[PDB]
RNA sequence: GAGCCUCUAGUGGAUGUUUUACACAUGUAAGGGAAUUCGGCAAAAUGGAUGCGUAACUUCGGGAGAAGUAUUGGUUCAAUUG
RNA sequence: CCUCGUCAUUUAAAUGGUGACGCGCAUGAAUGGAAUGACGAGAUUCCCACUGUCCCUACAUGUAGACUAGCGAACCCAUUU
RNA sequence: UAGAAAGCGACGCGGCUUUUUGAUUCUUCGAUGUCGGCUCUUCCUAGCAUGGCCAUGCAGCCGUGGCGAAGUGUUGGAUUGU
RNA sequence: GGAGUGUGGAUUAGUACGAAAGGAAACCCACACGUGACCUCUGGUGCAGCGGGUGUGCGGAAGUGCAACUGCCAUGCUACGUCUCCUCAAGCAUAGCUGGAAGCCUCUAAGCUAGAAAUGAGUCCUGACUCUGGAAGACGGCCGGGAAGACGACCCGUAGUUAACAGCGGUGUUGUACGAUAUGAGCUUUCUAUUGUAGUAGCGAGUAUUUGAGACACUGGUUGUUACCACCGUCGU
RNA sequence: CGGAAGGCUCAGUAACGGGCGAGUAUUUAAUCUCUAGAACCGGACAACCUCAGGAAACAGAGGGGAAAACGGAGUAAGAGCAUGUGUUAGCAUGUGAUGAGAACAACAGUGCAGGAGAGUAAGAAGCCAUCCCAUCAGUUAGUAAGUAGGGUAAGGGCCUAUUUAGACGUAGACGGGUACGGGGGAUUAGGGUUUGAUUCCGGAGAGGGAGCCUGAGAGACGGCUACCAGGUCCAAGG
């Protein structure tokens, strides 16, 4: 069982610890520690505190969603699916055009 | 929450409900991940499957290339999933979105199995269907007509495909018959046409031509003249 | 010839023990901010230089650093006191 | 004196402060009277900033203090308490 | 509202208390530190709240007069040395 | 010696009761003040530990003194945190039962019943005089520790899962060591051979790699090495 | 291909807001006159087909398929720069970034690429006229100018760097108050005094401010985006 993720370190929160912190904008945020919450305070990029899970992940130390450069499954050729022509009429077809063309 | 599982071998579709344990598991995935059907079913082992796209359960699509777990507005222009514009060119508008990663917002995951392999999924693999149109273009109705890289009239074609239509399909029958056409070849009223263009320009050419020549004849001094304003 | 740090020249003893409470010299503090007390007593806050901008009243000299605001390290350059 | 005088303003609330009023127990003109500026470690009231003064106390440092070696007094005392 | 006495009780009469201020000068003038606040403990009852009851001009709600009872409570501020 | 006290909400109920308007009565749940403890969480504190900068010292860098400033933070301590708090017996005032005096009546003259946050016990803290047991040796000092502590006293250990140093596992705190190498807003044009070619550089804040590195602690896990078997007194048979 | 016109109003503006001349330092889809075009290849988007989300408003997957729509190839053409020669077109020479293109029907026609000149519309400019208060006398520092560059369709402190100190005022500067401006209206012997929201022309706005895509042309609101002031529907998520 899990809190939830730290805002700015980016680290998982174990159930029974930390605090939420509710801002006027009225958004409602989780963190880890007074440490990271006055770094916040304080404008300090989370990129330069150099043990964040959030800093590991930008630098490439560790693998994160944007290294996964993911691509749409390529499929093959199939025998000429056409309206009406038949499937196999085509395995067929197209062998006999194959022939003429020779 | 729904399952939509489409093969594109076969052009086929169906749609399952998913139980408490098989959404589990998908949770944390995001579209253009993979994983074996054995994490979805028992048994379906080896069967690979690819996630493609789906719906919160407030309506708003999943977006292929926001990382998140939450809803956005963004501003839209034409040609951005999600936003279908028609009445004004340039228009831009802002709507709410979801990120691509899988949570218990979720109402409809779209995937896509790669190969069937020697499973046998009811519906899926049971028909085979083909496509809705025909290639209108010369070059592409010529390779579905089995020949390449050797010349013909069209007219050929046509009766080759035709005929295959009548024999192949029908045994003889006057259904099928869809009204084939082609583009990108030219036909004799073209040739003609063609023709005249050539005859304009050389008549054109010949005519200026002649003039400059015609006015020399008279105006030897045609600068001297005119250029004394 | 301030405070802080160094060169020349000069310098030191009632013994051991980690040592409660109450003291005397000092530090820091969630949320609140004088509710404390005869009384903000004590403490905190402000602080140098450069620029912008400065009221009532006045014996016309002053008030005046009024008030109120912004800037400031290291490096590598231009330009010569801006 | 009566007296914490009456009316207005400052506070949630004013034996306080400031502004008015005046038969003033017992104000008043070099026994000097009245209105201001600049300057007071002078007396008094309010506001902003600031805070362990307070709600309500907690933790930590140095030096004494407890215990130990060497050295070594005084105030006070009818005393049986 | 009838009616002495639910509640009151004129004109008169008998007591108790030492928490007010007097009255007196017994003890202390070779010295018993004098007002208020702060802090902290214990006691008294002539009972304000909280518990059990009786009367009522007690329908109910809210009260008023009395009885046994001293276990637990009785605050934060403004002006002022009070 | 002494300890729990009170308030509110819901339900009875818009009910009884009243012409109407209005308008009551257990059990259960939330809280405040008081009492006694406790650090798992959250605040606070920074002695041990890791980092950063300013002025000036040790020729430079590295390691660092002094004046002091500053970010994080083990163990511990603490409240602004968390847990805690009822049951018998005899009976007051009163209201009653039986019942004479006084053939009737009557709570009272004998006798009996219900009865208060009050009283006395138990559960809670302190612990007088006692009681039951083992054995010819027992006990104290000296040596080393803490969960205990002003000093005594208390809880413990002394040839062993004993102590201390190292590996190798485990659990934390800080934030990425020294040195190399590469890059860097810009600024610059030096040298050797030798006539003309070739060789051919300097100065620089910072940033990235090697490197969740390096430092520091604790381990009731496991291996190696090293140290320790005494002595003095009192009472008894 | 049009939705940038017409319709409504007078808040703001003492000013390129108004009258008269002139045609540039500029850009312009349509339309006119003259002239004027040998080009190959590839995918998608929408609708269609199969699933199928959401309270609604509004959207998803997967697979075909066109153009005179779109992107690439060659190829004509071709900006700028430099020197000759003709102000200035044009021509010569060197160098070159860029880089396309529509046909169709015969009721007998309708379209579309390039140039040069017109035509329409804007942008910027010249001259002259413009209300009240002195109980408002000094105002300004991109302010006044110069050199060089960026920017724009284009001249220019329009913006920026270094130099020069200018510019405007009692013949009323600067500040404040007030105002849509004319053609015109009412009164009138003559000289005057008053008004003009309101058929024509030109300007500005679309609750208040600010940014913007598309296009030949908008800083557009019967287009989009954010704040401030107000509202409407919900199944509470929009
Ligand atoms: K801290
Ligand atoms: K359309
Ligand atoms: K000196
Ligand atoms: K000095
Ligand atoms: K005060
Ligand atoms: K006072
Ligand atoms: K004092
Ligand atoms: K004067
Ligand atoms: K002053
Ligand atoms: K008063
Ligand atoms: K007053
Ligand atoms: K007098
Ligand atoms: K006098
Ligand atoms: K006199
Ligand atoms: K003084
Ligand atoms: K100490
Ligand atoms: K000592
Ligand atoms: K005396
Ligand atoms: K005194
Ligand atoms: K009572
Ligand atoms: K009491
Ligand atoms: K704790
Ligand atoms: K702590
Ligand atoms: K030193
Ligand atoms: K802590
Ligand atoms: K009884
Ligand atoms: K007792
Ligand atoms: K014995
Ligand atoms: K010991
Ligand atoms: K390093
Ligand atoms: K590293
Ligand atoms: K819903
Ligand atoms: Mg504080
Ligand atoms: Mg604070
Ligand atoms: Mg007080
Ligand atoms: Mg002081
Ligand atoms: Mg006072
Ligand atoms: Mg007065
Ligand atoms: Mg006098
Ligand atoms: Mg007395
Ligand atoms: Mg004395
Ligand atoms: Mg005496
Ligand atoms: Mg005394
Ligand atoms: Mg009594
Ligand atoms: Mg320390
Ligand atoms: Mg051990
Ligand atoms: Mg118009
Ligand atoms: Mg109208
Ligand atoms: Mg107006
Ligand atoms: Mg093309
Ligand atoms: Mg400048
Ligand atoms: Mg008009
Ligand atoms: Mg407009
Ligand atoms: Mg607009
Ligand atoms: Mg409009």
């Amino acid at each position: 069982f899990y809190e939830g993720t730290c805002v700015y370190s980016g680290y998982p929160v174990p159930r029974g610890k930390g605090t939420y912190f509710v801002s006027l904008d009225d958004k409602s945020s989780l963190f880890f520690s007074s440490k990271y919450k006055n770094f916040s305070d304080k404008k300090i990029k989370a990129k330069r505190v150099k043990q964040t899970l959030m800093s590991k992940q930008f630098c490439g130390k560790v693998e994160s969603v944007h290294t996964e450069k993911k691509k749409k499954i390529v499929v093959q050729k199939i025998v000429r699916g056409f309206p009406a022509l038949p499937k196999d009429a085509v395995e067929k077809i197209r062998e006999q055009n194959k022939d003429y063309k020779k | 929450m729904k399952l939509n599982i489409s093969y594109p071998t076969n052009g086929t579709h169906k749609t399952f409900k998913l139980d408490f344990k098989a959404e589990q598991r998908l949770y944390g995935k995001k579209t253009l991940d993979t994983f074996d059907g054995s994490i979805i079913k028992p048994e379906w082992e080896g069967l690979q499957f690819q996630i493609t796209g789906g719906s919160d359960v407030q309506g708003f699509p999943m977006i292929k290339t926001l990382l998140t777990d939450k809803r956005k507005k963004l501003l839209l222009k034409k040609g951005d999933k999600g936003f279908k514009p028609v009445n004004r060119k340039g228009l831009r508008k802002r709507k709410t979105v979801r990120g691509s990663i899988i949570a218990s917002d979720i109402s409809m995951v779209c995937v896509s199995l790669i190969d069937a392999k020697e499973v046998a999924i009811e519906g899926l693999t049971d028909v085979v269907v083909g496509a809705t149109h025909w290639p209108k273009r010369f070059n592409k109705l010529k390779a579905k007509a089995g020949f390449s890289e050797d010349a013909d009239v069209t007219a050929e074609q046509v009766l080759k495909v035709i005929k295959d239509a009548i024999l192949e399909v029908n045994g003889g029958d006057i259904k099928k018959l869809p009204k084939l056409k082609v583009s990108r070849y030219q036909t004799e009223k073209q040739k003609e046409r063609k023709a005249e263009k050539i005859k304009l320009i050389e008549e054109r050419k010949k005519k200026s031509e002649k003039e400059r020549a015609d006015f020399l004849k008279k105006y030897p001094d045609w600068q001297k003249k005119f250029a004394t304003k």
